[PDB]
């Protein structure tokens, strides 16, 4: 089980590496063969028994802890532009914690069900098969049970909804030690987040005066996962005044190279 | 660490499907997954069915247990923009412990790293020119914040 | 062009007090001002007495008599930021002739240079990612701008 | 005339400059031995004469022209870190058009009165004088009566009032073929100004709720230049919940040497 995880080195590797890892799948649904990857960075610390264990997940929903969480945000390593070795990041977070990189759902990356249908989920399915993920991963790795437990990451849904399925199954798994949770950038109510937007928007000035009284007319109150026509009209013409910045940092550049791997408007 | 750069997801895109590296790594064991390795998914998006309306609830019940329950933005961001959570976080109506107040990265240094509220049960914080994805645009101050979130202690006040 | 300094003010105030620069100039001719040069007078400030309250009257007569009147901002100023000023010129409540878009330094770029509305009478402009001193931030920009308000002609659309 | 006031080489000028330049002092008042001084940057273009004549004037009430206009921002030379050398700005303006830099009123700059009440000013009088000054420098230089005139800056006050002075004067001085008016960052109106600083300074993240909710109700209303001390306590928090930022431009890193050269907030 855990020994047979363990990564003994990554082409393209820095030299001064010190800290463990471990990588490998987790198997949450024997029936129907739906399995999670992982990939496990140790403390570069000099007790990392000592420091605590942080679970990073990204949303979207639908990308991946490892390719964003990893290799281009927190994680010990950093790609270089040819695409084939790597460098240390001197701001990675394994030094300061145990940072554990789960992606999820299946169909995420590496993450994979032999069920086709596993596919379409929703909120309460995504906390349920990440909790039982955590539950399989601390039997593996049975060292880690009690450890100072925390979540973290890109999404204002699943950050959340995990912590409130482990803390309700305390007395069941009392090995997760959870101590609270890090959220970053997340929606968090239809209603205000929606207001907020078109306010927001308008005084950076993205949008016209018409858009943005429409907006708040027609869109507060809808789903941003399954909007009414009416505010999908009015958001059609607020993304297009808003012309070709990269709206995840407005005064940035752009990259040139178009066949863009981001197709949806990831929340 | 090398100067942001907008294409950087085409480094990562090459790395992870290289066959020596998914060895290394155990991932794609015998060629089980049909589709390459890709950033997101537009089929797990696309086939997305419950997705939730409202998070307060779930909020006031783990600050209730006593978790710790910290929240924080890249102000440069317009997806998820810092107005919005404002908006959201206020609507708990928690009793503020410490006044919105600009953080530094040490008391007696010099430049804003952002602004922070804390409420009874509940710290707000922002990152100064940063975007959505807060440590690929200000790396020093995200690792900065995540040591004060695991001690349990405000952002550096002058 | 050097990269930008917040410290160039300095810069001038050493250049504009030495003496052999005031004789090339023609400037304080036998030394008949008794204070040093410097970049702006707290006294003029302190001392000011009718300052408007409302120029829109102005703004009306400059229009009706055909003369040609553009406005602009640059949008990480907070002194006068772009919102009070799009306030204010939004009270004229002049019809519009180009709706809010985006311009480009030319039709075939891809950068935002800023954002344009064109009213009948008037146009105003934003300049993406510059200050309140516009060309010490973007004065490629800025240049732009000068040479299309010559013209009379707007901002250029994709 | 002009002659006199032609400038033949600067100190540490670099070595290529091909367009003509002339400074000096047009007397507006003959009794009170009141002054104004002027740096006038000719078209570097082929034909000087098809190029449009253009007057920049700097704002605050208080700050110079030249100090601002034409060393730091759209003149053809900037000032090297040394304080004693010039180097030459490619993006300057007067490769488009001639431009004057006057500094105005008089007390600032090189500007000067031999009567101290001179040094009280208001709207009317500075637009007043101005435009005395404007009809005296086209008696010195004669060879620009009737080019294409337009006025930039950036002072919400200065460049509409000016510019209502001119056109109300245009029997008086036909002459003058002025043709617009270029208005930068400029205030407008008191009320409508005053909603939108509390407004954007909140959705940018740089005041809390309560300063904004208590600023939207007592200031709107209030003068920049002569406010109530109702206001002026909002204000002031306002202020300090912003802390080091530079107001002026605030995602740039700000300047260590600690006498700063602005001692109010110019507007
Ligand atoms: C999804 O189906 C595949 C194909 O059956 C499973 O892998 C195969 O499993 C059989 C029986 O265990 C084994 O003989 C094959 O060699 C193995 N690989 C291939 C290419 O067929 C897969 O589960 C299995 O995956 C292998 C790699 C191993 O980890 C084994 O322990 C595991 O059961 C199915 N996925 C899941 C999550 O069940
Ligand atoms: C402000 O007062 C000064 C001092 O009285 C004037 O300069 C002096 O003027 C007298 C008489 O013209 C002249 O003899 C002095 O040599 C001259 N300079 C000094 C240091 O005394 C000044 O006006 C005069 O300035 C001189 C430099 C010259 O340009 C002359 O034409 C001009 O009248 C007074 N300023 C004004 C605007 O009247
Ligand atoms: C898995 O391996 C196969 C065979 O080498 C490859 O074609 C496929 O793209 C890989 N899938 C992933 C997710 O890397
Ligand atoms: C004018 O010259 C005198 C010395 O001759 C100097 O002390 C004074 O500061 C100068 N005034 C200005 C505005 O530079
Ligand atoms: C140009 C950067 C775009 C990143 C888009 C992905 C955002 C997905 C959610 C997350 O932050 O995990
Ligand atoms: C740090 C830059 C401060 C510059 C202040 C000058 C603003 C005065 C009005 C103007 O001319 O624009």
């Amino acid at each position: 089980q855990q020994e047979d995880d363990r990564i003994l080195g990554l082409p393209g590797q820095p030299n001064g590496v010190a800290f463990g890892m471990y990588g490998g799948y987790v198997t949450i649904d024997d029936n129907n063969g739906r399995a999670l990857y992982y990939w496990f960075q140790e403390a570069d610390t000099a007790d990392p028994a000592a420091a605590p264990l942080v679970l990073w997940l990204n949303g979207g929903p639908g990308c991946s802890s490892i390719g964003l969480g990893a290799m281009q945000e927190l994680g010990a390593f950093r790609v270089h532009t040819n695409g084939e070795s790597l460098l240390l990041n001197e701001y990675a977070w394994n030094k300061a914690a145990n940072i554990l990189f789960a992606e999820s759902p299946a169909g995420v990356g590496f993450s994979y069900s032999n069920t086709s249908s596993d596919l379409s989920m929703g909120d309460d399915k995504m906390a349920q098969d990440t909790y039982t993920f955590l539950v399989k991963w601390f039997e593996r790795f049975p060292h880690y049970n009690y450890r100072e437990f925390y979540i973290a990451g890109e999404s204002g849904h699943f950050i959340p909804q995990l912590s409130q399925v482990v803390y309700r199954n305390r007395n069941n798994s009392p090995f997760i030690n959870f101590q609270g949770l890090l959220v970053s950038s997340g929606l968090t109510n239809d209603h205000e987040d929606m207001i907020g937007m078109f306010e927001s928007w308008w005084h950076h000035g993205l949008i016209s005066d018409e858009t943005r009284d429409s907006g708040l007319k027609v869109c507060p109150g809808t789903s941003f996962m399954h909007p009414t026509p009416e505010c999908t009209e009015v958001w059609n013409k607020a993304l297009a005044e808003q012309g070709n910045i990269n709206p995840y940092t407005i005064y940035t550049p752009t990259c040139d190279r178009e066949p863009s791997p981001y197709q949806r408007r990831f929340w | 660490l090398p100067p942001y750069d907008p294409c950087a997801v085409f480094n990562s895109i090459n790395y992870l499907n290289l066959p020596e590296v998914q060895t290394a790594l155990h991932a794609n064991v015998s060629g089980i997954v049909e589709y390459p390795w890709t950033v997101c998914s537009n089929t797990i998006f696309d086939q997305w069915g419950q997705a939730a309306d409202d998070l307060l609830p779930v909020y006031r019940e783990l600050i209730q247990a006593g978790l710790r329950v910290w929240v924080y933005s890249g102000d440069t961001d317009s997806v998820v923009p810092v107005s919005s959570t404002r908006r959201s976080l206020a609507a708990l109506e928690l009793p503020v412990k410490t006044s919105w107040y600009p953080w530094y990265m040490a008391p007696t240094e010099r430049e804003v790293g952002g602004w922070s509220v804390q409420y009874e049960g509940l710290t707000y914080v922002t990152v100064r020119g940063a975007g959505h994805l807060v440590p690929v645009h200000r790396p020093a101050q995200a690792f900065l914040l995540f040591k004060q979130f695991l001690k349990g202690e405000p952002m550096p006040a002058e």
